RNA sequence: UUGUUUUCACUUUCUCCCCGCACUAAUGUGGGGAAAACUGGCUUUAUUUCUUCAAUUAUUUUUUUUGCUGAGGA
RNA sequence: UUGGAUAAGGUGCCUAAAUAUUCGCUCAUGAGAUCCCAUAAAAGGUGUUGGUUCAUAUGAACUAGCCCUGAAAAUGGAUGGCGCUAAAGCGGA
């Protein structure tokens, strides 16, 4: 019906890290419909949206957007690493996340 | 090792089989015939107006190469002693007590005493649908029978076993409950 | 293509002969022909045995001509013939081979897997001899004499593999294995 | 993985592989629901899984074996803390994804009319030769000491037929939506008609 | 290129005879020393 | 010295457990690989493992050794020699028209069905998002004319 | 024989091989830097011009790269003068990584140390 | 102290026949023979988009979608 | 510090990356599982497979990979854990 989505989903696994190690610069994120590195690769330019809701207004408004953008893939099973202008907090791993079509 | 393994049955003329999901169902004089199989991989090619039963095992590798020759005799053999009923030959043993029997309530329950004197209950069953009763010829003869090969055989199997006693050597005591030879009806 | 059926071996064939001294003014001139990984790793190969059955290495020993020779008809369906000796934790034994493939390249490779899996036999400790030809009713291996029959079948208690793509997480229900 | 929540049908599930699969959904934050735990089968023969059992029972705290490692015979139980051993629960993200998880035996009121999947990768019929040994959870708990393994047993045939009722019902239901499609259809226009059929619909 | 390639299929037939040959003479060698 | 009918009718009504003969001259489809997708008829078998799969050069498709694991085969049969070669093979292919046969399975409908709506622009889309709005008003307004 | 020999003995740490003309070329052009100030003051640099490559070899007419990539891969009258003009290449690792650093090139087991010969223009190409 | 040549034995088939005569996994098979050779290879002819023209190497020229970076201020 | 790409080592989960592909071997009623490394021997082996040797599709003798016996210790217990057998074990590619 109403708001129409003309986005992707994506879910924040935790950061670009090996064992015991932790590279917070990039976020490794899963989309929905994507499980080969080959299709992966056609989300790179995309912008990604993490929206997450505060407990109170800001700017009038309960809610809050952090803005990143997909860099390349990792692994071969399409994940991919994201670039955020802020690193994400561990508090949202796990959180939803919007790949929009854009550019 | 190589690929198609099986053996050409030949179907006694006296049944009329048939098969599903390696449940062979079939029918001859005494009866009906299924059994379990589905521990093993097996197929089958069948024909009845030309008859012959075939079981074959495909890519079947010698250690379990066994299984097929095994109930390529086994079903082979079953047929047959569902027509003909196959009769072991076993004797009851005593070397000092004749034996006691008491075979009450129609060929089950089947009890044994005078064997050693301890003057106490014993009772080993066997299969049913499954006959080892007195030999009326002997009477230190039990003839069994019975239509199946495991069901003619277990019920010789599980007696040997059941009043042994203890404490005396088996090369000058001789007691025992012999099982000898194989015939038909 | 598909590279990961994929085997790495082409054809060398690198002419030359041990070096001529004052001593031997005319040396006469040698041939052998081997495959392996790559021309560098035959070279190194060929060297071995050389050193190993006659008295020349790379210090004494040089060439003149260099080619890469491939076969007549790549596509073929070939039976060709060579020889194993390997050595063991406690011994050496040998043995002869022959095994099918399309042609002589990927004919080397199907053995060292065998041996591996059969002897544990590392690719250091294998030698191969005297490429040739093989003829068909000639094998003495329970296996080859079907390969040219004139008419075979077998089912296909095949378990599905299928692409990454689709080897999805949550089925709907449970998959059989019949296909076809 | 992006579901409210999934509901996997335990029954001939290799118990490690399932776990493997569960434990990383539940890390990547999707909440999973295991019914008829009591059905899961485990590689190896039911003494071998019998030993490791009793292996696993002899163990305890020498000081206080109230501290001591808890053996929680349930089959739904055993598939819990074997997924709990494949996370990180001493942490307070891993805590989460282990109450994340639901494990029942047989399958309870909110589960007798949603979508029960399965997981492949950890079918015994894909994961097992034929001829090798196996065991079944169910089995291994009665004889460790859960002793409830006849009363699911029961539960289950009612289920199975309440269940072969209602879909007997649902499959006349759908032929019947089907048989008003055809007529539904012939009586719809020609170009909407055409794009149905090429598209197969 | 035809007389190049049939040039080619000369020294290459060269080395084949010279192989069949070297398998001939291995194979003499081995069947007199077999006894 | 035969048999007729009996033996013409009890081959039919054998229903054996496995189908699909492996015999040389098949056709099929990669199940796995870079080449899952692409069309090749049966060429020999070289061993218990790898098979020869080969499409006429209509389909485009090379000769082509090829587990036998990654494979899901097709029904059809050429009646080629055994050695015959890529002139005659593109002769035996459209000497019957083998492939047409195949996709009238249900299988093969359902794959065309697949790769055509995979195709589908966003207009057709949308077509077909129109064409199953009109469908379900007509089914709504029988089923409520059927009482 | 002389730098054979001394190379010999460092032959388990090294991997080398025959450059070939394109490979050269694209060291010199894309990861060639050059010593350009006085003597024992080099100041690596970039080669970016043909200033610098006449300055110190343009009185022995060696004046450009073009004649320098014409020098280093037929070993011409003049190495004295290219190779010890040119700064060591520190180049990246390889883009699809090593087999085994730990064993050699010429072992049936992957490895990586000895002598490439001709297989050392892809390894290179896929270092730079 | 070798080159060189000669000798036979092989291959396509839904060919066919006979014996077991259905014993075939099949719309055949185990054995013995006749067939052409619809297989194939060979030598040509004009064409390679009807259909292949590959793979590797050497030597070159591009191209799709995109991550990060912008020191300096002559 | 920002990106890229790797070494050693790994890619079932813990744990980033293969329930990857491809070929064999192995069932253990105390399987096995990364140098140092965290023990194992003599002695016994008609399962597998390639063997090797000799006797007229016919027998043995050897040989060697995996598996088993040999193989018993004290708080409860450790291939790091879970677990793993169409391996997530062993030997390759």
């Amino acid at each position: 019906l109403q708001a129409v989505r003309l986005y992707e989903k994506g879910v924040i696994l935790g950061y670009k890290r090996s064992q015991r190690n932790q590279d917070p610069n990039f976020t490794l994120i899963s989309i929905k419909n994507v499980n080969t590195k080959k299709h992966a690769q056609f989300y790179v330019g995309k912008r990604v949206a993490y929206v997450y809701r505060t407990t109170k207004h800001h700017d009038g408004v309960k809610i809050k957007c952090i803005w990143g953008k997909v860099c390349r893939t990792h692994g071969n099973s399409g994940v991919i690493r994201a670039k955020f202008k802020t690193h994400i907090p561990p508090k949202a791993f796990g959180d939803r996340v919007r790949i929009l079509m854009y550019p | 090792k190589t690929i198609v393994s099986t053996q050409k049955v030949l179907i006694p003329e006296g049944v009329k089989v048939a098969i599903n999901a390696r449940k062979v169902t079939v029918s001859g004089k005494y009866g009906t015939l299924r059994r379990s199989f589905r521990h093993l991989p097996i197929d089958i090619r069948l024909n009845k107006l030309k008859k012959y039963i075939k079981v074959v095992m495909w890519f079947g590798v010698p250690d379990s190469l066994a299984c097929i020759r095994t109930v390529c005799t086994h079903l082979k053999n079953m047929f047959t002693g569902v027509t003909k009923k196959f009769l072991y030959k076993m004797r009851l043993v005593h070397a000092h007590f004749p034996i006691n029997s008491n075979i009450v309530d129609n060929n089950t329950r089947i009890e044994i005493r005078n064997y050693l004197g301890e003057k106490s209950v014993r009772f080993v069953k066997a299969l049913p649908g499954v006959v080892i009763e007195k030999s009326p010829n002997v009477k230190d003869e039990i003839y069994v029978s019975g239509a199946d090969i495991e069901n003619v055989s277990l019920t010789a199997a599980l007696i040997h076993q059941s009043v042994l006693c203890r404490n005396k050597d088996i090369r000058k005591f001789l007691d025992g409950i012999y099982v000898s030879e194989v015939t038909t009806v | 293509i598909d590279n990961s059926l994929n085997t790495n071996i082409h054809q060398y064939h690198i002419v030359g002969r041990a070096i001529p001294t004052a001593k031997d003014k005319n040396p006469n001139v040698y041939r052998m022909c081997i495959f392996a990984k790559n021309d560098t790793n035959a070279k190194s190969r060929f060297w071995y045995f050389m050193k190993k059955i006659n008295k020349l290495k790379k210090s004494n020993g040089e060439l003149l001509a260099c080619e890469q020779i491939k076969e007549r008809f790549p596509l073929r369906v070939k039976n060709y013939g060579v020889l194993l000796r390997y050595d063991s934790r406690t011994g050496t034994h040998n043995m002869y081979k022959e095994f099918r493939d399309t042609t002589k390249e990927g004919a080397i490779a199907q053995l060292y897997s065998e041996m591996a899996g059969r002897h544990r036999a590392r690719a250091s400790s294998i030698n191969i001899i005297r490429i040739s030809e093989i003829s068909s009713s000639l094998v003495r291996r329970p296996h080859i004499k079907q390969l040219l029959k004139r008419r075979l079948r077998f089912p296909a208690l095949h378990l599905p593999t299928l692409q990454k793509e689709y080897r999805k997480k949550f089925a709907s229900k449970r998959p059989s294995t019949y296909r076809m | 993985m992006y579901k409210k929540e999934y509901v996997i049908d335990c029954k001939g599930h290799l118990l490690g592989r399932l776990a493997s699969l569960i434990a990383k959904e539940l890390l990547n934050g999707q909440r999973i629901v295991a019914v008829r735990c009591e059905d899961i089968n485990i590689s190896g023969s039911l003494y071998r899984n019998k030993l490791k059992y009793q292996e696993f029972l002899r163990l305890r705290t020498n000081t206080n074996p109230k501290k001591g490692p808890l053996h929680l015979r349930e089959p739904s139980k055993i598939l819990w803390r074997c997924v709990r051993g494949m996370l990180p629960h001493k942490t307070y993200k891993g805590q989460l994804a282990l109450k994340k998880l639901k494990v029942c035996v047989g399958m309870p009121y909110p589960y007798d009319k949603k979508k029960k999947y399965v997981l492949p990768s950890a079918l015994r019929a894909f994961r097992l030769k034929k001829h090798r040994r196996y065991c079944r959870l169910g089995t291994l708990s009665s004889r460790v000491g859960w002793n409830y393994d006849t009363l699911v047993k029961k539960n289950e045939v009612l289920r199975k037929q309440v269940s072969k009722a209602y879909y007997k019902k649902k499959v006349n239901n759908l032929n019947e939506k089907k048989e008003i499609k055809t007529e539904a259809l012939n009586l719809i226009n020609p170009e909407q008609r055409q794009v149905l059929e090429n598209f197969g619909y | 290129k035809q007389i190049q390639k049939k040039e080619l299929q000369k020294i290459n037939h060269d080395y084949y005879k010279g192989v069949a040959k070297a398998v001939k003479k291995k194979k003499k060698r081995e069947e007199k020393k077999a006894k | 010295v035969e048999l007729t009918e009996e033996e013409k009718l009890y081959i039919s009504k054998k229903n054996l457990l496995f189908k699909r003969f492996v015999e040389p001259g098949r056709l099929c489809l990669i199940e796995y690989g870079p080449y899952a997708g692409k069309l090749c008829f049966i060429v020999d078998i070289v061993t218990i493992t790898r098979v020869i799969v080969d499409g006429a050069f209509i389909t485009g498709v090379p000769r082509m050794v090829i587990p036998l694991k990654r494979l899901k085969l097709l029904k059809e049969r050429i009646k080629i020699n055994k050695n015959c070669k890529s002139g005659f093979l593109r002769k035996t292919v459209n000497s019957t028209k083998v492939l047409e046969e195949f996709n009238n399975s249900k299988l093969g409908k359902k794959m065309i069905i697949k790769k055509k709506r995979d195709e589908a622009t966003d207009f057709e889309r949308f077509q077909v998002y129109f064409a199953k709005r009109e469908l379900k008003k007509k089914m709504t307004t029988i089923k409520n004319k059927k009482n | 024989k002389a730098t054979k020999e001394m190379l010999k003995i460092v032959e388990p740490y090294v991997t080398y091989g025959y450059p070939t003309l394109s490979t050269v070329r694209k060291l010199l052009y894309k990861r060639g830097y050059v010593r350009v100030g006085k003597v024992r003051r080099y100041a690596r640099k970039k080669i970016q011009d043909n200033a610098d490559i006449s300055k110190h070899l343009g009185k022995y007419n060696v004046h450009g790269i073009e004649d320098m990539v014409y020098q280093l891969y037929t070993c011409g009258p003049v190495f004295k003068k290219v190779n010890n003009f040119l700064w060591a290449f520190k180049l990246k690792p390889p883009r699809k990584g090593f087999k085994a650093k730990r064993h050699a090139f010429n072992e049936p087991r992957p490895g990586d140390w000895g002598n490439r010969e001709a297989h050392i223009n892809e390894l290179i190409n896929r270092m730079i």
